[PDB]
C-alpha cells in the first residue's frame, strides 16, 4: 500500500498541475482534498512525490519564484 | 460571542469565539462539530474568503454573524 | 438548569463537556498498550460512552445540544 500511495499521490500531483501554475502550499493542499477520500497521506511524502514529478519533468519549477511549480508538458 | 456558521450537510452550528482568536481556531472548532479536517475548509464571511493568520477582531465578526463553509477554491 | 436560565448561559457549558469527555478518551486509550488489541479498545470507548450517555439522559433531561456534543466527541 504504502509504494501504491505514492503512485496516488503522483497522479494527484499530475492531475492537479495540470488543470497551470502553483504555489507550493497550495498544491500540497490540493493533494490532500483530493486524496482526503482514500487517505491522508504525510507531508513528507508528497514533497517526495514532487521531487519524482520534476525529475520525470512532469512539472517544474518557476525559475524566479518562491515555490512555484509550472506543468509542462 | 457565539457566531453561527452554515456547513456542507444544510444546517447552521453555533459556536464559540473571542473576538482576538485567529481565525483558523474556529476551523478546528468546526472539525470538532462537524468532522471535516481544517487542512480542508475555507471560512468564507458574506462574499469573502475568510484568512487564516488574521484574526476575528479584524473581520469585525459579532454575535450575530453567520459564516459560510465551502471546499477549497482553484482558479484555471 | 442555572444556566438555563440566562440567555446564552448553556453554549459553555456545552463546549465543556464536549472538551473533557475528549480528553478522558483520548487518556483512555493509551493505558491500553502498543499492543492495539481491538476488543480492549472497542471495550475501553464503551465504558465511557456509557457512563456519559447516561449522565446527559438523567441528569441534563436529554437536551439534543449536548447530545450532538457527545456524538462529535465520540467520532
Amino acid at each position: 500500500v504504502d509504494e501504491d500511495r505514492k503512485m496516488y499521490l503522483q497522479a494527484a500531483i499530475v492531475r492537479i498541475m495540470k488543470a497551470k501554475v502553483l504555489r507550493h502550499n497550495a498544491l500540497i493542499q490540493e493533494v490532500i482534498s483530493q486524496s482526503r477520500a482514500r487517505f491522508n497521506p504525510s507531508i513528507s511524502m508528497i514533497k517526495k512525490c514532487i521531487e519524482v514529478l520534476i525529475d520525470k519533468q512532469y512539472i517544474e519549477r518557476s525559475q524566479a519564484s518562491a515555490d512555484e511549480y509550472s506543468y509542462v508538458a | 460571542m457565539l457566531i453561527k456558521v452554515k456547513t456542507l450537510t444544510g444546517k447552521e452550528i453555533e459556536i464559540d469565539i473571542e473576538p482576538t482568536d485567529k481565525v483558523e481556531r474556529i476551523k478546528e472548532r468546526v472539525e470538532e462539530k462537524e468532522g471535516i479536517p481544517p487542512q480542508q475548509q475555507r471560512l468564507i464571511y458574506s462574499g469573502k474568503q475568510m484568512n487564516d493568520e488574521k484574526t476575528a477582531a479584524d473581520y469585525k465578526i459579532l454575535g450575530g454573524s453567520v459564516l459560510h463553509l465551502v471546499l477549497a477554491l482553484r482558479g484555471g | 438548569v442555572l444556566l438555563r436560565a440566562v440567555s446564552t448561559g448553556l453554549p459553555h457549558m456545552i463546549q465543556e463537556l464536549q472538551n473533557h469527555i475528549h480528553d478522558e478518551g483520548l487518556r483512555a486509550t493509551s493505558n491500553l498498550t502498543q499492543e492495539n488489541m481491538p476488543t480492549l479498545f472497542v471495550e475501553s470507548v464503551l465504558e465511557v460512552h456509557g457512563k456519559f450517555v447516561q449522565l446527559i439522559n438523567t441528569v441534563l433531561n436529554g437536551d439534543q445540544h449536548f447530545m450532538s456534543a457527545l456524538d462529535k466527541a465520540l467520532t
